[PDB]
């Protein structure tokens, strides 16, 4: 039967993926904040560079 | 050619005047 | 017998979305409430491309921030130039119905495919200086939907047959096979790393492979409709999707849960591309509604609007060093847009 | 002619020594037909422009509007300008530069004027060739167009000007003694019109097949043929029922009113008809103004 | 998650009545056009019913036409059909499934052999012991 | 410096001269999208004008007619699932919808193929050209009688064969009635939302028939007419 295949391997499937670590989101966000900030000085779009630098006149 | 023919008829019709007003003038 | 395997499936969820929840502290816009707003963003179509005659599926920036390769419905793959709007290639496909496009890291090849099921591969510096088409990576049984170079030598494809596959270009071989989803793979994007990469399909949710494995790792399901597209984070951390009910949504990896929505009341049309910044701190996705938002990915906010297309947008890429956001669309024009102090 | 009497008026001292209510109407008339001439070169101007400089619309139709619209100003300005000279004896009552300059005014005016009625043709040949004609993707005829649209009037009064200054030389190009000479640039205009009536009718024959095809009819063929009269010229072929029975009286007048009243206005009708009645252009400037805003 | 599981169904003697709920959450039950497949045995997947974003547009199959109705309830979250005068050859498994996408009238597989957006499904049996 | 940008310029030059040349015949050629079910005969007419030759993914097959040339793609191996690659055919000048009306049991289903296309917010603007397949088989059906269309669609009885019906001459009035109800019941989806954007053409068509092209080429000619109408205003 190809039912039982493909639940014996969902099974499997959500059994090893459920067993991983999760980082709180208060951790998580604070990396996602953190990359923002150190990176946006160079950042050309969201600041824009001075137009003696840039290629597209 | 509605433009053509207008001035044209134009061009006699002022002009015709001109003439019988002139020898008039004279008198 | 069946109902024994299904009774765990239901029960193994549980666990996974009560796990999920136990990690909640606080959303990203609860931290991010201090943080200052972007502000009004305002773009300027620098160049624009003009050239194919019908619409436009795929675009994909180089490694060098130039050379934009574009795919057209019409049968053509121009490579451009992004300065001086010379064109350098304008390579003819056997195939006129083409989905996707590719530009190799190195800069060597270009990929294609679409409605064909095989991902043609173009050699651009060959010997005699003539493209030629130099691998057909055929196999897959559905149309090829979006195709990314990892390395000079491999190259992922995500088809429309519900899995993803990683090729070897000399032995034209699926090394490696994803059976995955469900439904259409629509998108694909390769982590920084190019080890680890994800894929939004048809069945609403994105998951996380494993290239060297083989194996899925996480799954993503907070969406409501087919996912159209599919970015990364800079730092290989994150991941936006865009999907057909006009949202796009922040998945993190760690904490293996979204974050973040990114909508409007005002919009109901759909994303078919989505694209980060530089510096990952802006988030544009291409509406269907004929325009972009740029969105601000650490707070909903839609800082500024490239309002300039004519036809749908179907395309999207900021270049490598972050200088220049290309646009390609359905009027089969490219804008490649830039901001102004 | 007024210049043959002084000349004989002269002579006779050597010796010696050893008509109102037409010309009102003519008037009358000359204020009508200028306030049209006017009004239509202020309003079209504003329709170029609005159609001209938006890349939104640049498909091949819009070129030949594009050019159609601009000949009726270099039409009406012509008009204008020779008018406006006009070298009338009141004006006065030896003079000199304004014979000549009458010379080269009316000579403008009357390229002016074949030029407008042959881009006319030009359209409506693209248009039978946009449908009757299977197989041809155009976008290549484009430089043929351009050489009929402003080259074809150069063949109609580049002889005109030999002919009619080596045989019946006037003052300045205004009197025709002679109906013979009055044509060369006259029958031209009549070809081009005579071509655009079965052009003309042949698109009415296809918008029939359409309307039939898919069935309030009658008010839609109405509408259609005086959406299309005015784009092919095809209203003057009416007014011009052989010339050859020249009828005297008010008629005349009366006619030739109703002729010059469409002449005059024609160049306002087809720029609201085909720049503001358009929805596409219409619904273009509304997304042009939500970007503005 | 877009999950649609469906509730009623049994066995029912000929000629009675049956009712069916489908009940729908992870996504807003609005602004979608849902239906009402269903598949017999030993046959493919046959379109049954559908239901307009919130009614006022609701079509159904020939033969079933004058037997079923179909009902919403958008503050409810569910969706219902409900059968009368049940015939033998109407055994089959019901499933409700949404159309694809939000603000759209151009549902287009709902009866593919595999959908993201259907119902586990309800079996439904016209018999007598 | 500008040394090696004019070569880069010459090069580019060479690309648009090309693009233009190849403008040119991809605007001559009409492109035509097949669509249809497995009942449906299909195949038989890409047979019809495979004669004209010049994993799979999508067949395309080029036919000729009367100096115009037409493109008409069919796909071979894609997925059940057909909303995500039906977009790519936006463009086409006409979609070929291919329909059994011999079957009685998938009609609805062809129907409501029909109904997803027409109402399509990418396939808005393209007209359908319907193929009521397999005519033949539905004389047959029809005549033996054992199979009642009554039985799968209720709204038969009160039907009447329309007035502007062209039977061929010797058919049975069962027939006559039977195939243009079949017909009446696609444009009543068609004229239900289709005001001015797009029509359906149907057409009656038996198994094998030497006419096929034509009817392509001439009810092509009309989309074609009838944009150009559109785009003036006239129509």
């Amino acid at each position: 039967t190809a039912s039982i295949a493909q639940a014996r391997k969902l099974v499997e499937q959500l059994k090893m993926e459920a067993n991983i670590d999760r980082i709180k989101v208060s951790k998580a966000a604070a990396d996602l904040m953190a990359y923002c900030e150190a990176h946006a000085k160079e950042d050309p779009l969201l600041t824009p560079v001075p137009a003696s630098e840039n290629p597209f006149r | 050619y509605a433009q053509g023919t207008f001035t044209s008829d134009y061009s006699i019709l002022l002009d015709k005047k001109a003439q019988a007003a002139f020898i008039e003038y004279l008198l | 017998e069946l109902d024994q395997l299904r009774q765990e499936a239901e029960q193994l969820k549980n666990q996974i979305r009560d796990a999920r929840k136990a990690c909640a502290d606080a959303t990203l816009s609860q931290i991010t409430n201090n943080i200052d707003p972007v502000g009004r963003i305002q773009m300027r179509t620098r160049r624009t491309l003009r050239g194919h005659l019908a619409k436009i599926y795929a675009m994909h920036w180089g490694t060098d921030s130039r050379l934009l390769v574009s795919a057209s419905q019409d049968g053509k793959l121009i490579i451009w130039d992004s300065y001086t709007t010379n064109k350098v290639h304008a390579i003819p496909l056997r195939s006129s119905w083409v989905m996707t496009c590719a530009y190799a890291p190195s800069g060597n090849y270009v990929a294609c495919g679409g409605l064909d099921n095989i991902c043609s591969i173009y050699n651009l510096k060959t010997r005699e200086g003539n493209v030629r088409v130099s691998r057909e990576l055929a196999g897959h049984t559905g149309y090829l939907s979006c195709c990314r170079f990892l390395d000079d030598n491999q190259i992922v494809t995500s088809s429309g047959d519900t899995t993803c596959a990683l090729w070897d270009i000399e032995t034209g071989q699926q090394t490696t096979t994803f059976t995955g989803h469900t439904g259409d793979v629509m998108s694909l994007s390769l982590a920084p790393d190019t080890r680890l990469f994800v894929s939004g399909a048809c069945d609403a949710s994105a998951k996380l492979w494993d290239v060297r494995e083989g194996m899925c790792r996480q799954t993503f399901t907070g969406h409501e409709s087919d996912i159209n597209a599919i970015c990364f984070f800079p730092n290989g951390n994150a991941f936006a999707t865009g999907s057909d009910d006009a949202t796009c949504r922040l998945f993190d990896l760690r904490a293996d849960q979204e974050l973040m929505t990114y909508s409007h009341d005002n919009i109901i049309c759909g994303i078919t591309s989505v694209s980060f910044s530089k510096s990952g701190r802006l988030l544009l996705a291409g509406y269907d509604d004929f325009n972009c938002n740029v969105w601000d990915a650490l707070k909903a906010d839609r800082a500024g609007v490239l309002a300039g297309h004519d036809n749908r947008v179907s395309c999207l890429g900021v270049t490598d060093d972050g200088m220049a956001v290309a646009t390609g669309s359905w009027d089969s024009f490219l804008k490649i847009w830039n901001g102004s102090s | 002619t007024a210049g043959e009497l002084y000349q004989r008026w002269e002579r006779y001292r050597r010796e010696c020594q050893e008509f109102l209510d037409q010309r009102l109407i003519l008037e009358r008339l000359q204020v009508m037909y200028t306030v049209g001439y006017s009004l239509s070169l202020a309003t079209l101007l504003l329709a170029l422009l609005i159609l001209s400089l938006f890349r939104r619309l640049h498909c091949t139709r819009n070129y030949i509007h594009i050019n159609l619209f601009t000949s009726f100003m270099l039409r009406a300005a012509a008009i204008l300008s020779r008018d406006r000279l006009l070298p009338r004896p009141g004006p006065y009552l030896l003079w000199n530069q304004a014979l000549a300059a009458c010379r080269t005014a009316q000579i403008v005016t009357q390229y002016c004027v074949g030029a407008n009625y042959t881009w006319l043709l030009v359209e409506g040949v693209y248009l039978h060739s946009l449908l009757v004609l299977v197989g041809g993707s155009e976008e290549g005829h484009f430089r043929y167009y351009l050489l009929l649209g402003w080259g074809a009037p150069a063949l109609f009064v580049i002889p005109w000007v030999i002919v009619r200054y080596l045989y019946e030389n006037t003052q300045c190009w205004e009197r025709n003694e002679v109906k013979a000479i009055w044509w060369i640039i006259r029958t031209p205009i009549l070809m081009t019109i005579l071509i655009n009536f079965l052009i003309f009718i042949r698109i009415l024959g296809i918008l029939l097949s359409k309307l039939r095809t898919r069935q309030d009819y009658r008010l839609r063929l109405a509408r259609s043929t005086l959406f299309l009269v005015p784009l092919l010229g095809v209203h003057e072929v009416v007014f011009a029922p052989v010339t050859e029975e020249q009828a005297r009286g008010a008629l005349r007048f009366a006619k030739l009113g109703f002729e010059i009243f469409l002449s005059s206005f024609q160049g306002f009708l087809v720029s609201v008809l085909y720049c503001f009645i358009n929805k596409e252009v219409q619904s273009e400037i509304r997304r042009g103004w939500h970007h503005c805003r | 998650q877009v999950q649609l599981q469906e509730s009623g169904g049994g066995l029912v003697q000929p000629g009675g009545s049956l009712r069916l709920s489908c009940a729908a959450s992870g996504f807003t039950f609005s602004n979608y056009k849902m239906n009402w497949v269903r598949q017999a045995p030993g046959k493919g997947l046959e379109w049954v019913s559908d239901i307009s974003q919130s009614g006022a547009s609701i079509s159904y199959t020939g033969s079933v036409k004058g037997r079923f109705t179909i009902s919403r309830d958008n503050a409810k979250n569910t969706l219902y059909l409900q059968m009368n005068s049940l015939k033998p050859e109407d055994t089959a498994v019901y499933y409700c499934a949404r159309c694809p996408a939000p603000f759209t009238r151009d549902c287009f597989d709902v009866t593919s052999t595999t959908y993201a957006y259907r119902g586990q499904g309800t079996q439904v049996t016209v018999s007598s012991h | 410096l500008s040394a090696e940008d004019k070569a880069a310029v010459e090069r580019s030059k060479m690309i648009e001269k090309q693009l233009q040349k190849d403008k040119q015949v991809y605007r001559a050629t009409h492109r035509l999208l097949l669509l249809g079910a497995d009942n449906s005969g299909k195949s038989t007419i890409v047979k019809q004008m495979r004669i004209y030759h010049v994993t799979s993914g999508i067949f395309e097959t080029k036919f000729q007619v009367d100096k115009v040339n037409f493109h008409m793609f069919d796909v071979g191996a894609q997925r059940d699932e057909r909303r995500k690659w039906i977009q790519c055919f936006n463009d086409v000048t006409a979609i070929i919808f291919v329909v059994d009306s011999s079957d009685y049991n998938r009609l609805q289903e062809a129907l409501n193929d029909f109904k997803s296309i027409w109402n399509n917010r990418w396939l808005r603007t393209i007209s359908v050209i319907l193929f009521l397949n397999k005519q033949d088989l539905l004389a047959e059906k029809v005549l033996a009688g054992k199979s009642k269309i009554e039985d799968y669609f209720p709204e038969f009885a009160r039907y009447t064969t329309p007035e502007d019906a062209t039977p061929e001459p010797g058919e049975d009035p069962r027939v006559t009635r039977a195939k243009y109800f079949i017909r009446d019941e696609f444009l009543r989806i068609s004229t239900a939302s289709g005001d001015g954007r797009h029509y359906c053409y149907p057409h009656f068509t038996c198994s094998v028939d030497t006419e096929n092209a034509r009817r392509i080429f001439n009810d092509c000619r009309d989309i074609i007419q009838r944009m150009h109408l559109r785009q003036y205003e006239l129509l």
